[PDB]
């Protein structure tokens, strides 16, 4: 296989992305630099096999009955359909340039996928029955990073992530409809890696980073070059946006990428690809900050660099690059994907 | 209870990055004047470096924060201190950068110190990046060259809005005569062909196109000057601070190394302060000086829009 | 173990991590060093902390397991604060010899061979600390440079031993308590200038020792101690700060918890300095950080100069006062000087009732655990355990010591006096807002006199603090201002809690608040921001420093952005009037001598001095110290008096402006002329911190005396119940023109001195 954006060959699998069965009794690993995607018994913790899909995939998602993985071809441009219990490719559908991410409606007749391309905006429609792309849904600026699909399915979430942009924004979709109904700016983001719902689906959690552009690079304390933050947007409309820090004064989450919701919506976790760890945060106590602060108090309160402590759970040590994190249906573990030390780590997390 | 990690699931084989041994002197990094062998065994090792922000002084960032993590670019406008103050510099699409020296922005006219400006190597781009930029502890010399591998083993993505028959449209085949038209003049510093693989669209000499962004005396001089027009017209705040891009500056040269058209349609922000929003105001005569870049006062809009789409198809 | 971030496997931890590398590289611990000193006030005069010169003292090397002791000091008179090195076959510490010389820094092995004597200095010198510069790794560095417009090539190689950062004090100075030692940091280089050679490309400049081969240059000019210095997790220096600036924190000062680069390049707070925050006036000294939590563990002492007391912490990742915690923490004894292992354990020195010891700490009791060593005749403390240190990570250095910058494009030093020409080393700062504050208004000189916009904010005074030095002892008392606003902190100079003070300069500010300027490095120096009147309307009471070519930058005032808070982004006009030509170091204007005014008295704007003297495009002023204006009240203020006030001011008038510069006796001590002592006057129910009946030291904008001269209520803070009388009314506006009257503004903006002129001079004054 090849490393990413280069002719040299590597041997090394390279998880990029992860995810679970709905069932909770297998793990799919994206490997960016195997061109395949690894297949993993839960209870086991056992390779059961390894399925060969088109170059570079960097994500993936399960049917909700589990027979089939939609697993996103980055560098070819494509979407494979896998069969998990032959496995197999059965198929491969044509998308629109990178696709970064994928994901299932509640019904599992239709799959969403967007295009990360950065002069590209799209999210690419695929029936499943038909196994193939219906229609392409325009987003309202460039770079689609990954999409998210409420709990009613009625409604579709995308983070732009747009190059050469101070103020990057979120994309609300009416799924029925098929277009865009609201545009939420996250203002001085930078880097929008992952989007993920609440259980009861009034908000979204987007991690992030916060530049200061407009400032002299001189030195690197108390933030003065890049922040590390996670954004909770209340989803009813007019709703607050909320920009919080992931940072101590002294310790910084370099990079935050993955997400992975409780269930319950009890915790957040976070795979922080920089630092190599994973950050599990209080919910409760996050958007009861949200909810108990007015916008220009949480405005001020997001270069509060003592905060996160009110609400930070743990951080867990992890391998090198833990770019994806995901949870099992119960809550009570936490996988993150490492790539360059090629493995997952399993955390037992505070649900008992 | 407390979350812990009770097991580590070892899916492919193990792999260790460089060890930290004994960083550079910011004289032993300015002594790499050209660069080293290529070695194609330390790519990985570089591309480890290139992501991690743990080797930084807190941990707040690292290099793929600016140049992403495909290796390309986030289209961030900085203020870096070895160029000036007020001097703004759009982060570099680092995709086939081996093949075009020197590097950086600035080019070879005032700059005998072939560091900040034409920078003879790769070495003396990121090497210096840990005191002048990351202000972290510097490189040892082996993670220095490991990094530089991984940066000369990037190559072009390619571009996606041509046909799948992999032949050009007839909207860029239209702007490619608008391209290569004497007249115009493109050809003279972006020498290339769109089935060539290797063209490079850059002569990789150092031009003054009108980009240079002065003071309201002139060179030299302070506050700067709006050099966009449209924004001047617009209203626009020169200090605000909701703008993506500047619409002011101090520049300490004229001139500037000529960049490849190569995934141009893939660089947020164009030129070299990111003066040019678009790929369209690239050519209008907008952020740059009349006719000093391109001759295109004469073309009018059907055959800009098809120029665009010929940069959009590089 | 992974402890900041994860590792290459699981249990183990990457290089980056300091912490987990340290838990890794420890080893077991056998044998431990500490200091044994004579049980007396002499022997342990720990109440005199930060100076500590416990004579008498003996370094000793003790087995934890043979039980044997060993004394490694003999040949020394005095000698205490052990650090060991990285491999632990070798320890820095600081001794009088019995030869004599004085109290310095040495080195010598662990088995007590090798002695080297690191510092010849005139003064006394305390705690030093290993610091790995260019020296990660065992062995022989290269030395290269360029050839001045040549290649860069090789001249010869160094060994690499690192750097030594130690604190020490000079001869014959005082600090703001009048105490006779000022205390800064020093780094010094071990192979005599050929580290920094090998770094930089030039030797260290500085006080050079050839005879003992070694190098020093002062990275802290505080105007207080800085001491007690020890390392970061990510390779910076901590140590404790006196901030006893002027009449700050109620006229008492506070001792706090600091980071600094190891040039000094960048001083910002950690915790203990600011208002809200806990333990008041506690000493905190003896700050270590521990490897396991990250806790930064300090003694606090219930006196500011005592050495022993109990333990504190607070996290180092964040400092704040949710963090903080009281480690010991109750019954019944005394701590100090606790050592955090690697391994999670600690070692404390304790005293149950009275007489310290070597003892394992222990966090579950909350108290001193199992004995170590203990003698009766010794009291035992600074316990220094042998292990394997894991070397922090070396920062770049922009500066080759004094006088000397590191340009930021070719990387070559410079000497911006010798050879540049310059009369002085010099820097420059840049303030994004002045504006933006987390203070609110008050009448304390730290706080908004009043409510500051965009443009309400039209200049800024820069400070220069001047040492107190004072040769003659007949002609210098402490306390002659008792019965004025300063207190016991008063003196012959001063009847406030400010020292002696001049102008640096004026520097305006943009209609967005922002400021940029170009002033004197290696000097204590603080700033105040200026409304329309010229008058400040809030002080920052600290003492600022640059080393030579470093700018310094900052968000807002007190905003933040250098203690719990972000950065904020800002697009700022200061930005683009800092370093705009290529031929220049620095394109950001002087601070200017004066001010210019309008009719009415109003800012206008910066008038140039006489001062003023091709590496920068501006004309250059204020770089010569001898040149440095300041406001005397004998000099200056006084004449003003006796001209247009006195005569109208007697004692039936008051207050009394007669009498001239004859000097009044009051409690038997004769310092201030009449108009002095009545100006100075303090009120019932005012705070004499922040100010007394006419003047409040270090804010005109609240000062009576201005309120009158101006007519007009200036502030938001009243100076008393009834300003200006109903009937009898007489309007001084009109009395003085704007030179005199805003010389009055600057002479109580500086803190309302008496003698500004440091040492005895011809002047009036104290005399016996
Ligand atoms: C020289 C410029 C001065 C200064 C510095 C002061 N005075 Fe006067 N003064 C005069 C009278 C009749 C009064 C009382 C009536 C009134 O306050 O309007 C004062 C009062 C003051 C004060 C206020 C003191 C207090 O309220 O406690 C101050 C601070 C003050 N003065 C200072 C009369 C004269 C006068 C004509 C006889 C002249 C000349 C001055 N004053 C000059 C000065
Ligand atoms: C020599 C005078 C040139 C001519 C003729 C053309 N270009 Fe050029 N190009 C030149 C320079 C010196 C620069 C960089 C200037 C700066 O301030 O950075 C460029 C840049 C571009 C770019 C953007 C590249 C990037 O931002 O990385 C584009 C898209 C571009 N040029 C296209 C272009 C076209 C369409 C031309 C014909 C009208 C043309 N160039 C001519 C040098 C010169
Ligand atoms: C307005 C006056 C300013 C400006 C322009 C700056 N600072 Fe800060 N400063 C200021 C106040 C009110 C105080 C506290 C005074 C008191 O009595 O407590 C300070 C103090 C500091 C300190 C000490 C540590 C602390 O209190 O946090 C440091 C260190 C410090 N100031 C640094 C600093 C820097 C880097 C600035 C950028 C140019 C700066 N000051 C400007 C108020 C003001
Ligand atoms: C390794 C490494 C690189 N980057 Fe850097 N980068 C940034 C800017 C603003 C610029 C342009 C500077 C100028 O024009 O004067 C660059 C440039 C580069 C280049 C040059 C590419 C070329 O084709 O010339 C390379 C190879 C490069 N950079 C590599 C901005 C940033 C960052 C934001 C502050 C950071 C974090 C960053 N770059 C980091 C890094 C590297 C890690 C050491
Ligand atoms: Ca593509
Ligand atoms: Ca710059
Ligand atoms: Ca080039
Ligand atoms: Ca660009
Ligand atoms: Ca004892
Ligand atoms: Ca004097
Ligand atoms: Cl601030
Ligand atoms: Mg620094
Ligand atoms: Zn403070």
């Amino acid at each position: 296989g090849y490393i990413q954006g280069t002719h040299v060959k590597t041997d090394l699998p390279g998880p990029f992305h992860i995810t679970m069965s709905p069932d909770g009794s297998t793990l799919f690993i994206s490997n960016q630099s195997g061109h395949s995607v690894t297949f993993v018994d839960a209870r086991t913790q056992k390779v059961t096999g390894e399925v060969a899909v088109r170059v570079q995939p960097e994500a993936s998602a399960v049917t909700p009955d589990g027979a089939f993985l939609y697993v996103c071809n980055a560098e070819s441009d494509s979407v494979s359909v896998v069969d998990i219990q032959r496995k197999q490719e059965i198929k491969e559908i044509k998308v629109g340039d990178w696709p970064s991410g994928i994901k299932i409606s509640p019904d599992g007749k239709t799959a969403y996928v967007a295009c990360s391309g950065c002069m590209w905006n799209a999210i690419d429609v695929i029936d499943t029955g038909r196994m193939e792309k219906v229609r392409s849904i325009y987003t309202s600026d460039y770079g689609p990073r990954m999409v998210e699909i409420s709990p009613d399915g009625k409604t579709l979430v995308a983070i732009l992530d747009t190059v050469g942009s101070i103020n990057r924004s979120v994309d609300f979709i009416d799924i029925a409809s098929g277009r865009v109904v609201e545009n939420r700016v996250i203002h001085e983001s930078s880097n929008l890696r992952d989007v993920v719902y609440t259980p009861d689906g009034k908000y979204i959690a987007v991690t992030h980073q916060t530049p200061k552009n407009w400032l002299p690079v001189c030195e690197a304390e108390n933030g003065q070059v890049f922040t590390n933050n996670v954004t909770i947007i209340e989803t009813k409309a007019g709703g607050k946006v909320a920009r919080l820090p992931l940072d101590d004064l002294n310790n910084y989450d370099g990079n935050p990428y993955g997400m992975a919701m409780d269930p319950k919506g009890k915790y957040l976790y976070i795979g922080v690809r920089g630092m190599h760890r994973v950050t599990i945060l209080d919910m409760d106590k996050v958007l009861g900050l949200v909810r108990s602060s007015t916008q220009e108090e949480l405005d001020y309160l997001r270069d509060d660099l003592g905060l996160v402590r009110d609400y930070l759970v743990a951080r867990v040590p992890t391998g090198l690059g833990p770019s994806s994190v995901c949870l099992s249906p119960d809550g009570k573990f936490c996988y993150a994907a490492n790539y360059f030390s090629n493995n997952v780590t399993v955390i037992r997390t505070a649900v008992d | 209870g407390q979350p812990r990690v009770i097991s580590t699931i070892q899916t492919g084989a193990t792999w260790e990055p460089l060890g930290r041994e004994e960083p550079l002197t910011v004289p032993e990094v300015h002594f790499r004047v050209k660069h080293s062998p290529f070695k194609s065994e330390l790519v990985r090792y570089g591309q480890f470096q290139f992501n991690d922000a743990a080797w930084s002084l807190q941990g707040s960032y690292s290099c793929a924060s600016c140049h992403y993590e495909r290796g390309q670019t986030t289209g961030l406008i900085w203020d870096l201190g070895d160029e000036g103050w007020g001097s703004w510099k759009n982060t570099k699409y680092i995709r086939g950068g081996r093949y075009l020296p020197p590097f950086r922005h600035e080019g070879f006219t005032g700059h005998p110190d072939e560091i900040v400006g034409a920078t003879s190597s790769l070495d003396r781009v990121c090497g210096r990046d840990p005191g002048f930029v990351f202000r972290s502890e510097n490189f040892s010399p082996m993670r220095l060259e490991a990094l530089i591998c991984y940066i000369r083993a990037l190559e072009f993505t390619g571009s996606p809005f041509r046909n799948a028959d992999g032949s050009l449209t007839e909207a860029q085949k239209r702007g490619q005569k608008i391209f290569e038209d004497p007249k115009v003049g493109c050809l003279e510093c972006h020498p290339g062909d769109p089935m060539d693989p290797r063209a490079l669209f850059s002569d990789a000499q150092t031009h003054d196109v009108g980009t240079g962004r002065v003071g309201v005396n002139g060179f030299r001089s302070t506050p700067g000057k709006v050099f966009n027009i449209s924004a001047l017209e617009a209203g626009e705040d020169p200090y605000g601070v909701e703008s993506n891009t500047p619409i002011i500056g101090l520049d300490l040269v004229k001139e500037f190394d000529t960049p490849t058209l190569r995934d141009i349609y893939a660089s947020g922000t164009y030129f070299h302060d990111g003066g040019a929003r678009t790929l369209m105001d690239t050519i209008n005569n907008t952020v740059n000086d009349k006719d000093m870049h391109g001759r295109t006062s004469h073309l009018k809009q059907q055959e800009l829009q098809d120029l665009v789409e010929y940069l959009k198809a590089l | 173990e992974p402890v900041m971030t994860g590792g290459p496997v699981q249990g183990k931890a990457l290089w980056t991590d300091y912490s987990g590398m340290s838990k890794e590289v420890q080893g077991p611990v056998s044998q431990i060093l500490f200091t044994q000193s004579p049980r007396t006030a002499k022997g342990d005069p720990y109440q005199n902390y930060p100076h500590y010169i416990p004579e008498g003292s003996r370094i000793v090397l003790f087995d934890l397991n043979t039980k044997e002791l060993k004394v490694l000091t003999n040949d020394f008179a005095t000698a205490f604060d052990p650090c060991t090195y990285w491999d632990g076959k070798k320890f820095a510490f600081a001794g009088v010899h019995k030869k004599g010389g004085g109290c310095q820094i040495w080195e010598m092995n662990i088995d007590g061979s090798g002695l080297r004597q690191m510092t010849d200095l005139k003064g006394t010198c305390r705690s030093p600390i290993y610091y790995a510069a260019g020296s990660i790794e065992e062995g022989e560095g290269r030395i290269i440079w360029r050839d001045r417009e040549g290649d860069w090539k090789e001249h010869g190689m160094v060994e690499k031993t690192g750097m030594i950062i130690f604190s020490g004090s000079p001869e014959g100075v005082m600090d703001e308590f009048h105490n006779p030692y000022a205390y800064n940091l020093y780094r010094l280089d071990t192979q005599g200038g050929k580290i920094i050679q090998r770094i930089t490309g030039h030797v260290l400049s500085g006080i050079e020792f050839p005879h003992l081969n070694t190098t020093i240059d002062q990275i802290t000019y505080n105007l207080s101690s800085n001491f007690d210095p020890w390392l970061t997790p990510d390779g910076n220096i901590l140590f404790s700060s006196v901030q006893a600036n002027g009449s700050r924190a109620g006229g008492e000062g506070r001792v706090m918890i600091c980071v600094d680069n190891w040039d000094g390049a960048y001083p910002r707070p950690i915790y203990g300095n600011c208002d809200g925050e806990i333990g008041g006036t506690s000493g905190r000294s003896q700050a270590k950080i521990t490897f396991g939590d990250r806790k930064i563990v300090y003694v606090e002492s219930p006196y500011m100069n005592w050495g022993v007391g109990q333990l504190a912490a607070v996290s180092w990742d964040a400092p704040f006062n949710k963090t903080y915690e009281k480690l010991t923490g109750k019954d019944g004894g005394l701590y100090r000087s606790p050592y955090p292992l690697p391994d999670d354990r600690m070692l404390v020195s304790y005293a149950e009732r009275g007489d310290f010891g070597i003892y394992w700490f222990n966090f579950s009791k909350c108290a001193a655990g199992d004995k170590v060593y203990d003698d009766p005749n010794w009291n035992d403390h600074q316990p220094a355990p042998v292990y394997v240190k894991y070397k922090p990570r070396w920062i770049n250095t922009f500066t080759a010591g004094k006088n000397f910058g590191v340009t930021v494009v070719t990387y070559q030093p410079f000497d911006q006096v010798k050879v540049e020409g310059y009369p002085h080393s010099w820097g420059t700062w840049i303030c994004f807002d002045t504006t933006l504050s987390d203070q609110p208004v008050g009448p304390y000189p730290h706080q908004k006199a009043k409510n500051v916009s965009h443009g309400d904010i039209k200049a800024v005074r820069i400070i220069q603090g001047y040492q107190c030095v004072e040769p003659d002892s007949t002609r210098f008392r402490v306390g002659a201002g008792a019965h004025l606003l300063g207190g016991e902190r008063s003196s012959s100079n001063s009847g406030t809690a400010f020292q002696q003070r001049g102008i640096i300069g004026y520097q305006y500010v943009e209609s967005d608040g922002s400021t940029v300027t170009s002033q004197l490095s290696d000097v204590p120096y603080y700033m105040q921001i200026l409304d329309d009147k010229g008058m400040s309307v809030q002080t920052a009471l600290t003492w600022a420093y640059l080393r030579p070519y470093h700018g310094r930058i900052c968000s807002g005032c007190h905003y933040g952005s250098y203690r719990g808070r972000a950065f904020k982004n800002i697009h700022a006009k200061a930005l683009y009037n800092w370093w705009y030509d290529d031929r220049s170091h620095y394109d950001s204007p002087f601070a200017f001598r004066y001010l210019k005014f309008d009719n009415d008295g109003n800012y206008k704007g910066v008038k140039h001095g006489e001062d003023v003297v091709g590496t920068t495009s501006q004309p250059v002023e204020g770089l010569t110290l001898d040149k440095q204006r300041t406001v005397d009240f004998r000099r200056d203020i006084q004449p003003i008096l006796d001209a247009k006030c006195a005569m109208c001011h007697d004692s039936n008038n008051p207050p009394n402006l007669g009498g001239g510069l004859e000097l009044v006796s009051v409690d038997g001590i004769a310092a201030y002329s009449r108009a002095y002592n009545s100006l100075l006057e303090p009120q019932r129910g005012k705070d004499p911190n922040i100010g007394g009946k006419y003047v409040n030291p270090s804010a005109a904008i609240n000062s009576l005396l201005v309120w009158r001269l101006y007519e007009a209520e200036l502030s938001a803070n009243a100076p008393r119940e009834k300003i200006f009388p109903i009937e009898g009314r007489l309007l001084h506006n009109k009395f003085l023109t704007q030179d005199e009257r805003y010389a009055i503004v600057e002479w109580i903006d500086l803190g309302a001195q008496w003698d500004n002129i440091p040492g005895p001079d011809f002047y009036p004054g104290y005399l016996v």
